[PDB]
């Protein structure tokens, strides 16, 4: 139902929903901010900033259509969305503003303005944005030293030596013909789209991006960037999780489903079906966790995501989170994985299937990039439905008993305890 | 104090335990004075009166 037909160059894959009304276009790259060195990191934000900046958001919307872009840890994506009758229109744009000559992008006054808005908006990501700041120090805590420690955003400290040679040649070494995948998702037919790419020549190049040397290969770390004048205390850590295309993956995504979403403002949200919450109830050990389970192209991680205001109680609320993650391997009865089944299937539904024609695409750009055919919902929830409880017990077995951990925090961690209290919570004495 | 300083005092327990085996074990008599083997007669001073080596 979602269709994928490779041509003599690119790949197309589109998936008509004839009920949506905005059509929208565009080009996926499978190559992210992974894909680069530390010393020209921050290139991929930057080309996001080139091709949503002033100048062509203009000449964009003069025509009728909407820019948006997302950079991930493996994968890049230029969308240009637009009326169902303008697609041609948004493909002969797409066509001539980013495949053939950027030279009106990449002037001596579009770089130098999208520059400053991009070190000013990196670095009040830095300052004012706390647990999508430790995530990503979880990142570059977990796989350091190996390319999937880059952040996706860039450091000012690698963006300030950054001139047009160096986005120039991250489009020559990455902006391939064998990286790109066109994504195409809203009330456009199949061979609508593919006849517009027939008719004008829309090819990038031609060779391979460059193989680069390292594999993402996870080392049990700790980080901790203590600011005592921070009101919280923010604090994730994460296992090694499956990859994506590893056949653990569902139960990755099942076993993270299990722990799920809290937050103790919200009345409907502090009587969930979760054994922890019976635990962190009491004094009020934490005011949100969330369960992750990211899964990129070589590795991923699986943890939770805290927020604390019980700031000398952090102990007690990793102890109790432990302690039932270990629950996964020796105890994880039969009713917590029918409802976290129930609740993946729901989470999964409203994902891949909302009303915004730009997250379809970028999923669809995703997973036909790694994968090679988007798989379907059907066949998904077949696969959720095909689990068992011994399945995840060996999973957790496998990826959860006394690995190691990586760990990231912020804010006033003090009353946090050591590494290896942390680790040897991973693994109990049999009670 | 756990997972730390419980070994570090571990590994000086140990060293102390070998330290102790070796002097009761193989020299025991080697700390003490000769005379306190004699029964004591309170009429027989044994002309010098060194109490034990600590005090
Ligand atoms: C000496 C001081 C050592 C201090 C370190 C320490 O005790 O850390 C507790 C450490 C972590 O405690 P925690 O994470 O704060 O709370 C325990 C968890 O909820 C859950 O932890 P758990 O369920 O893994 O630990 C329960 C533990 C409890 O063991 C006992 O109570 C005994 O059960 C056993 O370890 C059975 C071991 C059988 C040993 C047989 C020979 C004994 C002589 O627990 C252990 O792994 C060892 C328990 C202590 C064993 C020795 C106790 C008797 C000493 C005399």
């Amino acid at each position: 139902a979602e269709v994928t037909q490779l041509s003599n160059g690119i790949v197309v894959a589109t998936e008509h929903n004839p009920s949506a009304h905005t059509a929208s276009v565009g080009v996926v790259f499978g190559s992210g901010a992974a894909n680069e060195n530390p010393y020209n990191n921050g290139v991929s934000n930057l080309w996001k900033n080139i091709f949503l900046s002033k100048e062509n958001s203009a000449v964009a919307a003069k025509e009728g259509l909407a820019l948006s872009s997302n950079i991930s840890r493996d994968f890049q994506s230029y969308i240009v969305s637009s009326l169902p009758g303008s697609t041609d229109k948004s493909l002969d744009f797409l066509n001539q503003s980013f495949i053939q000559q950027k030279a009106n992008l990449l002037s001596s006054s579009n770089f130098e303005a999208t520059k400053k808005s991009v070190l000013k908006q990196v670095q009040d990501f830095e300052e004012n944005d706390h647990p999508n700041r430790v995530l990503e120090h979880l990142h570059s805590t977990a796989f350091q030293n190996t390319p999937l420690s880059l952040p996706t955003r860039g450091t000012l400290e690698s963006l300030e030596n950054l001139v047009v040679a160096d986005l120039e040649s991250f489009a020559n070494n990455h902006f391939l013909n064998s990286n790109a995948v066109v994504v195409g998702t809203g009330n456009i037919k199949h061979e609508d789209l593919v006849n517009s790419i027939e008719s004008k020549n829309l090819s990038l190049q031609t060779g391979t991006k460059p193989v680069l040397k390292k594999k993402a290969a996870f080392l049990g770390s700790e980080v901790r960037l203590r600011d005592d004048t921070l009101p919280k205390a923010w604090i994730s850590l994460a296992v090694e999780g499956e990859p994506v295309n590893s056949p653990n993956y569902f139960v990755a995504k099942l076993a993270a489903q299990i722990f799920g979403s809290y937050n103790a403002f919200e009345p409907a949200s502090r009587l969930q079906g979760i054994k922890l919450l019976d635990n962190i109830q009491e004094y009020q050990l934490c005011d949100n966790f969330n369960h992750f389970s990211l899964s990129y192209k070589d590795s991923g991680l699986w943890g939770f995501s805290t927020a604390t205001r019980n700031v000398t109680m952090i102990d007690d609320l990793i102890h109790f989170t432990l302690k039932q993650w270990n629950r996964l391997t020796i105890s994880v009865t039969d009713t917590e994985v029918e409802r976290a089944k129930s609740l993946l299937k729901l989470q999964l539904g409203q994902l891949y299937e909302s009303g915004n024609p730009v997250n379809d695409a970028n999923l669809l750009g995703a997973e036909v990039l790694i994968k090679g055919s988007k798989l379907s919902l059907g066949e998904a929830f077949k696969k959720i439905d095909a689990i068992t409880v011994k399945d995840v017990k060996a999973w957790a077995g496998k990826r959860l008993w006394d690995q190691d951990i990586a760990i990231a925090g912020t804010g006033q961690i003090e009353g946090l305890l050591d590494y290896m209290r942390i680790r040897s919570d991973m693994s109990m004495m049999r009670w | 104090m756990h997972s730390y300083f419980i070994f570090k005092d571990l590994v000086t327990v140990f060293l102390f335990m070998l330290i102790l085996a070796l002097f009761v074990f193989y020299s025991p008599n080697t700390l003490g004075h000769p005379d306190n083997y004699i029964p004591g007669n309170p009429l027989v001073t044994p002309a010098s009166i060194v109490p034990e080596w600590y005090l």
